[PDB]
């Protein structure tokens, strides 16, 4: 499975969690910022790799980050 | 079970439900009003127009790659000797096909018209349909076939060819009001 | 499925990737699954052996097929 | 009533501003560049109008304007052909002598050396071989002067002003409304009887009363000097009376319906004159005049304003078979609300159009003098053939855009269009396997011929010596063709054209037309071009349907027609949009056009063009086509290597030139390369380093420099591979049939 | 660019024509004309239509080179999704086809990966371009001595 | 409060499983066309043709074998959608089914539905569904949509550092672990 890991530059602007196909991120509380929220990533099984959450993120060098790893028939985006 | 009929407005026999494979409703001439024969019939009816597919495929296919016409074959082929090995190959095929198996009793009851041979399990009453429809077609074929062959004296490929090549010098028409 | 058996992650990829990036990443020692410092000097010492191997054989190769089918 | 012109007066205000503010149209462009990207951005969208507005009436405005300027730029090129044709040319020499003077109408000045290009050409004169057609033509036309082409040029002049004109006035003074352009019934009947119709009468008009009179003079030897002027035709009615006697009738035989009294300048001849080698004018008058009326009557089919004709809408309603759901319906909204939609069809025929107009014209050569004008021939024919090969290409390109942007599923249920792609795995699949199949029966067949030639078997070969492949239904239908004139065309004289059997045409030595004649090799290289169309077909197709959508990307139509990827993820997305189905298509359909191109040069090189002797030809490759391309080898050897001496021997010649082309087009088709096997990546690291020492001097720009993106390198790749290739072919193929031929 | 320039400047040495190179070596024409296409004229005469000599073989590999040359070109310049959506329909025609859905995968096909086929590509390149010169290069020299 | 939803509930609706199964099969074989052609007059041919409803994108044999995934939501009116799989569909008003073969399929639809309708339709649930019959129920995980903060939910993955703060390969080498994955709280497998 890929990873997908939160790095505390975060600003809670929901942009990733908005840009994910497969519902991999969501919005958790935290008091490090502003907007008091943090995107974190629970169902890291369901990713596919796209990486359309960092395209999004407005943080200089990203916050979120996608390491791509092990393939299976789920991060393949396989219909068979 | 609707099915098609062979003429426009006609009424079915009685006899022929359409419960069975490509049925018609086709017998003016009542010859399978007694279901024992219409069983008969059925077989033969594949029998013969399986026979008339292999024939009418083999008739075509060495003139086409020019060994030869079908009817000129047997003045370099002795016929004699090609029907006598013939019936000896083929002779115990037909007894087990009609016999039903090997044994002297039928015993290893199987089916004479549609034995297992089918390694696909292709086998519905529709390919049943087809094949019988398939039959008939060369069955009419192998008839014209030979009437060419009396009439025009020349082979089946010759006689297409020259029908493409002069549809109106070469067709029943002219070659039936000639002499020939 | 089983191969390749040094890399788990590759082995169980359900895809034809699995064949490929297995004799892809054969000989990359390093990135084997629990290799260990001592296990990789070890396995590149015994490769080197294998090598020489193939270049005597290669040469003998040369010397018989000239002396026997050549105009030397 | 109901069609009517309706508009709006004054609708934008004409200013230098905007000229002034570069991106104006987009709102993103128009907050200035920050960045490299700006610039490109603002050339790849300026006549994108679907993306400035969403108005369709705004868009249909600029579209009609747009045209306008297009038929200007056209005009100012017309005119200077003529002018070129006026005051640079041989033309008048080569009135005299058709047959020996080379056609030219290019000078070039003296400076750097560059002189030598003005070539011994004939008729007193140096300069360019042209290879156009031009000269043909206006001898056609019965232009004989250079007055009557200076006069053209200079009409043709004011004719462009107006033009820009037009598309001035219909934008910026008097703007039609949407419901103007949505009269498609109008605009049908108007463009087929008045357009078509009356421009092809008005054209026979021109052909019965100017260019049969002087064309039969001239065929007769008659001096172009002491030539009629074309009015004198008109006024002295003697003149044309003792070439065509019918005319003394006048117009009496036209309105009795004795119209069987005009039959000395409306033939049905067929074939070639045997003085010019082109088509009879007298058909070519017949030709234009039945297909004025069949123009003029094909117009009068849709209804407007008057009870009587077709509406389109229950035309496509009422065809609706049983398999095929709820059939025509919706499609009328599609073409009277896409722009896209009709852009594609139309390219696909305008593409389709100018591949027949390329086979017509070889065969039928239409001309006089063009048929023995080798150079011309083969230029037209090539021409031709790429244009079409363009064209279709972009009508999938647009016919993709109307499926991202302007599909709707609402208009589309259950009809046409939705059942094609409720099967599009079950289409895209089967052109799969017909194209393994071609590939396999048509390459495989020179690989095994190339294989077993080398391994000293030429008795296993497929060959006309050996295994024969015969054409055998080309054969039926040529056969066919040429006998014709006896029973199916029984009112025509001699069949359509020699290609199809009989005797050598030759002006002069030269053969202008004889018979071709098909066999094996015949037969691989038909099997080759039907291959490399399938496969254009399935790349393109593959691009229009699965536009929207596909197994590997379910919401592709939210990313659009044009984008790079939707990342390395899913195994890796590089190249999933529609735009880059059109990228690939452009690769296949080279292939595809450069095997055609190469197929005629080399077949009317062996088998027609050459000379005669008494009855003897002497083809100019004597006829190695026909043993010599049943292999890749003899194809790079007996074509590519043995035709390619010209144009590398040209150096010091006035055929230097095409030398210096052939090996610029090597070039740029290989500088592609860096362009399509790299990525973004690498560039924008080295331009990191690059900006380093511009900061460090104090020299940096600021305007961000930033590496091309993706769809531009993609973009920039193909064009340079597209042009690279076509321009060594041309410099090949010029320089080859201007030398031998 | 070093092994044609060594070739060509030995060739015409052997031969005894060193005005050829020095001629003919100052412009690109003549390394197409003098080089190229001069010493290409019986490495392509190994096998013809009237018969074939040991070139034959040095004939196939170079046309063999082209090939390959050629066919890293496909994966150097169209990339993966193209493929991937396309072995998607050939799977569902597998799956769909009555008989041979019984010949099941076991391992789920997919079109390579992005790396994978900047690989491939390469080594198409790479094979090609040695076989070809590498046939060109024996044919031509052995030919003239 | 909310609970954590049932298909069980929705599958009760038989009319629209019914056409959820009618949609998500494939068209059929040339072959079974040609029978049910056969086998009724002429009149009654768009009929059978009628009888049909699916495509060439729906489920392959691995939605059997491995898992398929439901969506399930209810409609205000009876409107025209696009499936994900191509293909135009018809939501009745009321309770919608439809079965796809990938989360990233549901979810395109799921976006479909809260953006291209005046009516937004908002109350779509996504279920995994396995071959034995476990039904697990994905999206919206725990009622509230992953862009809005919602209490009770924790970090995962969270690595308390900027991304320059990570180590060099080279420091971790023969030891089993990469600098991405060094203390990150609430790491999932
Ligand atoms: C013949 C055999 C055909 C097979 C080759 C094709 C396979 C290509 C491939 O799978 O390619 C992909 C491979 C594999 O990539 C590796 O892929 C790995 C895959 O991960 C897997 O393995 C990882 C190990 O860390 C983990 O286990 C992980 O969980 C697991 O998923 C990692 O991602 C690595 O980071 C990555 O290096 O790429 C590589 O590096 C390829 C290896 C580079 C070798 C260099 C060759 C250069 C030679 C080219 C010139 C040829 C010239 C010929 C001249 C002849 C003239 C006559
Ligand atoms: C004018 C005389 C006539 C007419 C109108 C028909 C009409 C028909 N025949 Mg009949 N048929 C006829 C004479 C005729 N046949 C004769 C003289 C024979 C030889 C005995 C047949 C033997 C025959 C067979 C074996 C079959 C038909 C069938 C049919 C149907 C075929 C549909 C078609 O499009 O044919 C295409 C031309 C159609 C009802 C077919 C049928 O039953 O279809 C439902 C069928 O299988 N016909
Ligand atoms: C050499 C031995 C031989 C034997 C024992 C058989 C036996 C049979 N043939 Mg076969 N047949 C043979 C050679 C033979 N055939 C040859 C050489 C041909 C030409 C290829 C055929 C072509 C043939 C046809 C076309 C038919 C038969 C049928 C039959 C069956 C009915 C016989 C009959 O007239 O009933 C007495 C009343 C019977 C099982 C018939 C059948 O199967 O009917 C149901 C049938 O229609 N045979
Ligand atoms: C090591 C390189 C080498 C190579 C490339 C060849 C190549 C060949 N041999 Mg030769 N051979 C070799 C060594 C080699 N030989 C040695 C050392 C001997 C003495 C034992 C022979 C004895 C021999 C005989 C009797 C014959 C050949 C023949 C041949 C030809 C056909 C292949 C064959 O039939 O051999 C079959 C192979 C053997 C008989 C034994 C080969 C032993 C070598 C060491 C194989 C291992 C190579 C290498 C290390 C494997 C690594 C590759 C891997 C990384 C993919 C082919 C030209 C045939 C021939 O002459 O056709 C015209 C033939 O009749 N060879
Ligand atoms: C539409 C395309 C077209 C093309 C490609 C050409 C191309 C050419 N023209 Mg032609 N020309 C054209 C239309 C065209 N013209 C039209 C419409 C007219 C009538 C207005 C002319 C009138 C014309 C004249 C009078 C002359 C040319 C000349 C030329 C040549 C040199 C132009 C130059 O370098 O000066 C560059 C110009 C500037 C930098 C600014 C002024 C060049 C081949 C010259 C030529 O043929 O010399 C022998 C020449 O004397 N042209
Ligand atoms: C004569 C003066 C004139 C002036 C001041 C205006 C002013 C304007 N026009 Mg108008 N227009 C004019 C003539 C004029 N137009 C004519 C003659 C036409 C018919 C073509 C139009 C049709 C028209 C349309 C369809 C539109 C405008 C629009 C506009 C506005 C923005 C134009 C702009 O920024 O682009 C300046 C662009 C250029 C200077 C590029 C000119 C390209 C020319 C036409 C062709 C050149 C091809 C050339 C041969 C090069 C070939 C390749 C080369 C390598 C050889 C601006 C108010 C636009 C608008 O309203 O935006 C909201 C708009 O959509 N105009
Ligand atoms: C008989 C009437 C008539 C004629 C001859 C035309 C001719 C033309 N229209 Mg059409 N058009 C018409 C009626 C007509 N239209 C009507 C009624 C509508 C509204 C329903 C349209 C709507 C329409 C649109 C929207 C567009 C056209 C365009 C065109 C041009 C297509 C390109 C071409 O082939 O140039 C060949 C060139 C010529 C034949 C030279 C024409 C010279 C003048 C104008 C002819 C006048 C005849 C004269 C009085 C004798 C062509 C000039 C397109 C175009 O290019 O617009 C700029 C375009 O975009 N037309
Ligand atoms: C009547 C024909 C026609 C018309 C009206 C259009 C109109 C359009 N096209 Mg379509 N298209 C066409 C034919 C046409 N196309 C053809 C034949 C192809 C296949 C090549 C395409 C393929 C195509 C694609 C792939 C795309 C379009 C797009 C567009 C739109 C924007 C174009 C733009 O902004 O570029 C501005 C113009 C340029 C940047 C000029 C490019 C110059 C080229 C690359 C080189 C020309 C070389 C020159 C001939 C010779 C050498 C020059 C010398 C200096 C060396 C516009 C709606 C685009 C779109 O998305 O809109 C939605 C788009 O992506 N078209
Ligand atoms: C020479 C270079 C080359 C070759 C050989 C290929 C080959 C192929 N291309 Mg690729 N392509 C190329 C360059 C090439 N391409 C380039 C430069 C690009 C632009 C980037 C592409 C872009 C491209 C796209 C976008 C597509 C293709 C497709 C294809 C496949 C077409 C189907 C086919 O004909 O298979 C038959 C195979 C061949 C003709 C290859 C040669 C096989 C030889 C002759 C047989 C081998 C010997 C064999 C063992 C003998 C068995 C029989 C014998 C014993 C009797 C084919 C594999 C298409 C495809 O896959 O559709 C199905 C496709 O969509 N290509
Ligand atoms: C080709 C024969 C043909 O077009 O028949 C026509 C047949 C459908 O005809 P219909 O009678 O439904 O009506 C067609 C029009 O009236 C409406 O579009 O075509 C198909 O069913 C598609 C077949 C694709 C098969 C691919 C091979």
């Amino acid at each position: 499975s890929h990873s997908v890991k939160i790095y505390n530059t975060c600003i809670g602007c929901t942009q990733c969690v908005r840009a994910c196909p497969t519902d991999v991120l969501e919005m958790v509380p935290w008091d490090g910022c502003k907007a008091g929220q943090i995107a974190s990533s629970p169902r890291t099984e369901d990713c596919v790799g796209c990486k359309r959450c960092e395209s999004a993120c407005p943080t200089d060098f990203l916050s979120v980050r996608v390491y791509l790893g092990s393939e299976t028939s789920r991060s393949m985006g396989l219909a068979y | 079970k609707y099915r098609g009929l062979w003429f426009p407005n006609i009424t079915p026999p009685a006899y022929l439900t359409g419960e069975f494979p490509a049925d018609r409703g086709f017998d003016p001439a009542g010859l399978a009003a007694d279901p024992k024969v219409y069983e008969r019939m059925r077989i033969a009816e594949v029998f013969n127009g399986r026979l008339a597919m292999l024939a009418i495929v083999g008739c075509v296919y060495p003139e086409l790659l020019g060994n030869g016409v079908w009817f000129e074959v047997w003045n370099k082929v002795d016929f004699y000797r090609f029907a006598l090995i013939s019936l000896q190959v083929v002779a115990p095929l037909e007894y087990w096909r009609g016999n039903g198996g090997f044994g002297w009793d039928g015993e290893e009851k199987y089916d004479r018209s549609y034995p297992g041979f089918d390694p696909c399990n292709l086998t519905t009453e529709y390919t049943k349909a087809a094949e019988i429809k398939n039959g008939r077609l060369a069955m009419i074929g192998m008839f014209g076939l030979e009437v060419q062959s009396h009439v025009t004296a020349q082979g089946p490929v010759a006689n297409l060819i020259e029908h493409l090549r002069h549809p109106l010098a070469a067709n029943i028409g002219a070659n039936l009001a000639h002499p020939w | 499925t089983k191969f390749p058996k040094f890399s788990q992650g590759l082995a169980q990829d359900p895809t034809t990737r699995r064949i490929w990036f297995g004799i892809a990443t054969s000989h990359d020692f390093e990135s084997h699954d629990g290799m260990t410092e001592n296990n990789l000097y070890q396995k590149i010492f015994a490769s080197h052996f294998g090598q020489l191997a193939i270049i005597f054989l290669w040469t003998s190769g040369n010397l018989f097929h000239v002396a026997w089918q050549g105009n030397f | 009533k109901r069609v009517r012109v309706a508009f709006v007066s004054n609708p934008v205000e004409t200013s230098f501003e905007k000229w002034s503010r570069p991106g104006h149209f987009s709102r993103l462009l128009s907050k200035g560049p920050n960045t490299t990207t700006w610039i490109w951005n603002l050339h790849a969208d300026a006549h994108d109008f679907d993306n400035h507005t969403t108005d369709l009436e705004d868009i249909s405005r600029k579209v009609f304007s747009a045209h306008f300027g297009q038929l200007a730029i056209i005009e100012i090129w017309l005119s200077g052909m003529f002018f070129h044709g006026a005051r640079f040319s041989n033309y008048e020499a080569w009135l005299l002598d058709p047959i020996h003077v080379k056609p030219s109408a290019q000078i070039v000045w003296p400076i750097v050396g560059q002189e030598i290009l003005n070539g011994d050409v004939g008729g007193n004169f140096q300069g360019i071989q042209i290879t156009s057609g031009l000269f043909q033509l206006w001898r056609s036309c019965g232009i004989t002067s250079e007055f009557q082409l200076y006069i053209t040029a200079l009409t043709g002049l004011i004719f462009s002003a107006v033009l820009f004109f037009a598309g001035w006035f219909h934008y910026h003074k008097a703007a039609p409304k949407l419901e103007w352009f949505q009269n498609v019934e109008s605009m049908l009947n108007h463009h087929l009887s008045g357009l078509l119709g009356l421009g092809c009468l008005s054209w026979a008009g021109h052909q019965i009363h100017v260019s049969l009179p002087i064309n039969k003079l001239l065929d007769s030897g008659v001096n172009p000097a002491e030539l009629p002027l074309p009015h004198d035709f008109i006024l002295d009615k003697s003149l044309i009376s003792q070439l065509y006697p019918s005319f003394s009738k006048g117009l009496a035989p036209f309105f009795t319906f004795h119209w069987s009294e005009y039959s000395d300048f409306l033939t049905f001849r067929g074939g070639l004159n045997n003085v010019t080698g082109g088509l009879w004018l007298t058909d070519v008058a017949h030709h234009h005049l039945a297909l004025a009326v069949l123009f003029i009557l094909a117009g009068h089919m849709y209804k407007t304003n008057w009870k009587i004709g077709h509406d389109i809408k229950g035309l496509l309603e009422s065809h609706t078979g049983p398999f095929t759901g709820q059939g025509h319906k919706g499609l009328y909204e599609i073409f009277t609300n896409s722009w896209h939609a009709q852009l594609s069809l139309n390219l696909a025929m305008m593409g389709s159009l100018s591949i027949i107009v390329a086979q017509h014209m070889y065969s039928m050569p239409p001309y006089p003098y063009i048929a023995i004008d080798y150079g011309t021939e083969l230029s037209l024919f090539t021409h031709h053939y790429w244009i079409g090969g363009f064209c279709i290409v972009g009508a999938a390109a647009h016919a993709a855009i109307f499926m991202v942007r302007d599909y709707d599923p609402a208009l589309n249920f259950n009809n046409l269009l939705d059942r094609v792609l409720l099967h599009r795995d079950a289409i895209i699949s089967h052109l799969n396997w017909v194209c393994i199949f071609l590939g396999l029966h048509s390459f495989g067949l020179y690989i095994h011929n190339d294989t077993l030639s080398a391994l000293g078997r030429p008795q296993d070969m497929f060959s006309d010596s050996a295994i024969q492949l015969q054409p055998v239904f080309a054969q039926w239908i040529q056969n066919t063709h040429y006998l014709a004139p006896t029973l199916t065309a029984f009112n025509l004289v001699s069949p359509t054209t020699p290609v199809w059997g009989g005797d050598v045409v030759s002006i002069s030595g030269k053969v202008a037309m004889m018979p071709i004649k098909l066999g094996t090799a015949d037969f691989l290289v038909h099997h080759i071009h039907a291959f490399t169309i399938h496969v254009t077909v399935l790349i393109l197709l593959k691009g229009v349907l699965f536009s929207r959508s596909s197994r590997l990307i379910p919401d592709k139509a939210s990313l659009g027609f044009r984008f790079p990827c939707d990342g390395p993820g899913r195994g890796g997305t590089c190249q999933v949009s529609a735009w880059d189905h059109v990228f690939l298509g452009l690769f296949w359909m080279y292939n595809s056009i450069s095997v055609a191109i190469f197929h005629f040069s080399w077949k009317m090189q062996s088998d027609v063009w050459g000379t005669v002797l008494a009855n003897k030809v002497s083809h100019i490759t004597g006829g190695n086509f026909s043993q010599g391309s049943l292999t890749i080898n003899g194809w790079l050897r007996d074509f590519l290597w043995a035709q390619s001496s010209q144009v590398i021997q040209s150096y010091g010649s006035p055929l230097s030139a095409y030398g210096l082309m052939f090996l610029g087009a090597h070039f740029v088709w290989a500088f592609s390369l860096m362009f399509l096997f790299s990525g973004r990546g690498y560039w924008q690291e080295l331009i990191e380093s690059i900006v380093w020492a511009h900061n460090k001097l104090k020299v940096a720009p600021n305007i961000q420099p930033r590496a091309l993106s993706i769809t531009q390198g993609r973009a920039v790749g193909v064009a340079h591979y597209l042009l690279g290739g076509i321009a060594t072919t041309w410099s090949f193929f010029l320089a080859r049939i201007i030398s031998v031929g | 660019w070093t092994t044609f320039y060594w070739h060509w400047k030995h060739i015409t040495l052997w031969q005894g024509n060193v005005g050829q190179f020095n001629e003919s070596s100052t412009y690109l024409m003549g390394w197409l004309r003098d080089y190229l296409w001069l010493n290409s004229s019986q490495l392509i005469n190994g096998y013809n239509p009237f018969g074939m000599n040991s070139l034959a073989v040095w004939g196939w590999m170079f046309l063999f080179g082209h090939l390959v040359w050629a066919t890293g070109f496909m994966f150097l310049i169209s990339w993966r999704g193209y493929w991937q959506e396309l072995i998607e329909t050939l799977v569902w025609a597998h799956e769909r086809t009555p008989i041979t859905n019984v010949f099941k995968w076991t391992d789920k096909p997919v079109a390579l990966s992005i790396v994978q086929a900047r690989l491939v590509g390469l080594a198409h390149f790479s094979v090609g371009y040695v076989f070809t010169y590498a046939a060109f290069l024996i044919a031509s020299t052995s030919a003239k001595f | 409060a909310w609970t954590v939803p049932d298909l069980a509930d929705a599958l009760k609706n038989t009319s629209a499983v019914a056409k959820a199964k009618g949609i998500a099969t494939q068209l059929p074989t040339f072959w079974e066309l040609r029978d049910a052609l056969s086998e009724v007059p002429k009149s009654k041919f768009p009929e059978v043709f009628a009888s049909y409803k699916g495509s060439t994108g729906t489920l392959l044999s691995a939605a059997e074998k491995e898992e398929k995934y439901v969506i399930t939501w209810t409609s205000p009116k009876k409107q025209i959608f696009e499936l994900p799989t191509g293909g135009a569909a018809e939501m009745e008003e009321g309770e919608n089914i439809f079965f796809f073969a990938r989360k990233e399929q549901c979810l395109a639809l799921g976006a479909q539905l809260r953006t291209a309708f005046k009516p937004r339709i908002e109350n779509f649930q996504i279920f995994r569904v396995f071959p034995n019959g476990e039904v697990q129920y994905l999206h919206p995980k725990d009622g509230v949509f992953p862009e809005k903060v919602n209490q009770g939910r924790t970090k995962a993955n969270h690595n308390p550092r900027s991304i320059g703060e990570n180590a060099e390969p080279a420091s971790v080498k023969f030891t089993g672990t990469t600098p991405k994955d060094v203390q990150t709280e609430g790491a999932v497998a």
